[PDB]
RNA sequence: AGCCAGGAUGUUGGCUUAGAAGCAGCCAUCAUUUAAAGAAAGCGUAAUAGCUCACUGGUCGAGUCGGCCUGCGCGGAAGAU
């Protein structure tokens, strides 16, 4: 029942995204459909906070973007190494 | 009726009215001159047989003189010969002997309410039933 | 102590250790230990570790160990001036990267798993953490 | 008195403080887990 | 009297019971023969001297798996 | 968190009963009300009593407890004109 905001991230790149995730915001991508992708940006502090629970995995996940919220369904966490942080979420568009 | 200062509780024996080891600690603690006392203690042990233990409790007041408000048969040594048998115990969850009932162990809460007046008669039958279950023992009815 | 059984060569060059590490997730049991920094573990450290925490539980659970020395780093002799040959191998070390999961083990209650690795910590010379199996 | 580079509250009324920016561990009930210097 | 009798146990020393009369607690025990030795530089070490005791012999009971090993040569 | 009332213990519960009386530790982990109470950690102790601890009955009357991620500091740190 988790709900998740974020916003659509521009001019991405490997420093851009490095640049990112030292301000407390990481990136994700949304894709699976017949249309195009969506590299969203979401809040870093938040969903951490949240995917402890098991309905981050398992459930219809609601994410707002401008207005238009979709449900999608958590793909792989590409986490940090060693820091407890995250470095990115595939969320396919289920 | 003072406090904790002299008071003793325990006994074990009724007809054996001399100091047994473990009324000895008591006994020697309060220096219980336990002869004369015997002669006051088997006005009421006769009341009652051998073969079920006894506890006493022991009050001593200022001016040298020594009383005691004794028992009958409290809630662990009467349950173990309702089961037939005084031990078999050290291992309650390893263990399984005998079944017993609650109605009939109704009448004897009833014989330890004039002794050890325990708590709700059915739930200190419970809270015994526990020394049977640690007892090793199984309850059903 | 863990060492391999008939390897190819003799000797091997030293090597940078750089990077990243490639096991990050708890794979096997529930709780394992992260290492943190970025060094190397020799064989009796890697011996003494699991020593002082198999003894922690007793018997309990199973324990897992997921790193093994491959570097056969040798020694040279005391008094011997430099060259002369590479000298003979003294001890396997397993090169330790950040982000590396280290012991692992399972069937342990929580609280005493972390005393667990807490006493096998301080035989580390790696600063390490204790992590916990999360889902996927 | 240990002068331990660690220090470790080894009981109960162990009370750790920072006397002369040392810190320092007493005890009211054991005198034998008095130490410093952690 | 506590502290003889923890004595007494130690000693392999059986406490039995805590016995009184008017002025002492009189403790009877049994104790090994082998742990008699030098008893009364101990028990007066003990007691301030305000204390004694007699020795009587029972029966040559059981020896335990410490005890039955050590005369062994 | 303190202060007074206390510790709401049936159960001297087996056992090993020489005592292990919640207080040797294996165990049942029962139950009493279901306003303050685990069949129990700890020195203390031969063993009780014990003072406590868990929990506050009520007194006062406001914020508080411990981890997590980290910025900058302390100790760790003793050498010879």
């Amino acid at each position: 029942m988790f709900t998740i905001n974020a916003e659509v991230r521009k001019e991405q790149g490997k420093g851009a995204s490095r640049r990112l995730r030292a301000a407390n915001k990481f990136p994700a991508i949304i894709y699976g459909g017949k249309e195009a992708p969506l590299a969203i940006e979401l809040d870093h502090d938040k969903v951490m906070n949240m995917q402890a629970k098991a309905e981050f995995y398992s459930e219809v996940l609601t994410i707002v973007v401008d207005g238009k919220e979709i449900k999608v369904k958590a793909q792989d966490v590409q986490r940090h190494p060693y820091k407890p942080k995250l470095q990115h979420i595939d969320f396919v568009r289920a | 009726a003072k406090k904790v200062q002299a008071y003793v509780k325990l006994q074990v024996a009724a007809g054996m009215a001399n100091p047994s080891p473990p009324v000895g600690p008591a006994l020697g603690q309060q220096g219980v001159n336990i002869m004369e006392f015997c002669k006051a203690f088997n006005a009421k042990t006769d009341s009652i047989e051998k073969g079920l233990p006894i506890p006493v409790v022991i009050t001593v007041y200022a001016d040298r003189s020594f009383t005691f408000v004794t028992k009958t048969p409290p809630a662990a040594v009467l349950l173990k010969k309702a089961a037939g048998i005084k031990s078999g115990s050290g291992k309650p969850n390893k263990d399984k002997v005998g079944k017993i009932s609650r109605a009939q162990l109704q009448e004897i809460a009833q014989t330890k309410a004039a002794d050890m007046t325990g708590a709700d008669i059915e739930a200190m039958t419970r809270s015994i039933e526990g020394t049977a279950r640690s007892m090793g023992l199984v309850v059903e009815d | 102590m863990l060492q391999p059984k008939r390897t190819k060569f003799r000797k091997m060059h030293k090597g940078r250790n750089r990077g990243l590490a490639q096991g990050t997730d708890v794979s096997f049991g529930s709780f394992g230990l992260k290492a943190v920094g970025r060094g190397r573990l020799t064989a009796r450290q890697i011996e003494a570790a699991r020593r002082a925490m198999t003894r922690a539980v007793k018997r309990q659970g199973k324990i897992w160990i997921r790193v093994f020395p491959d570097k056969p780093i040798t020694e040279k002799p005391l008094a011997v001036r430099m060259g002369k040959g590479k000298g003979n191998v003294e001890y396997w070390v397993a090169l330790i990267q950040p982000g590396k999961v280290l012991y692992e083990m399972d069937g342990v209650p929580e609280e005493l798993a972390r005393e667990a690795f807490k006493l096998a910590a301080a035989k580390l010379p790696i600063k390490t953490t204790f992590v916990t199996k999360t889902v996927m | 008195m240990k002068v331990r580079a660690s220090v470790k509250k080894l009981c109960r009324n162990c009370k750790i403080v920072k006397r002369d920016g040392v810190i320092r561990v007493i005890c009211s009930a054991e005198p034998k887990h008095k130490q410093r210097q952690g | 009297t506590g502290d003889v009798i923890g004595d007494l146990s130690r000693r392999r020393g059986m406490l039995k019971g805590q016995e009184s009369e008017v002025t002492g607690v009189k403790i009877h025990a049994e104790v090994p023969l082998s742990e008699m030795f030098g008893y009364a530089t101990q028990l007066r070490s003990l007691t301030k001297g305000r204390a004694s005791y007699t020795m009587e012999f029972l029966k040559y009971d059981e020896a335990p798996s410490n005890v039955a090993q050590a005369v062994i040569e």
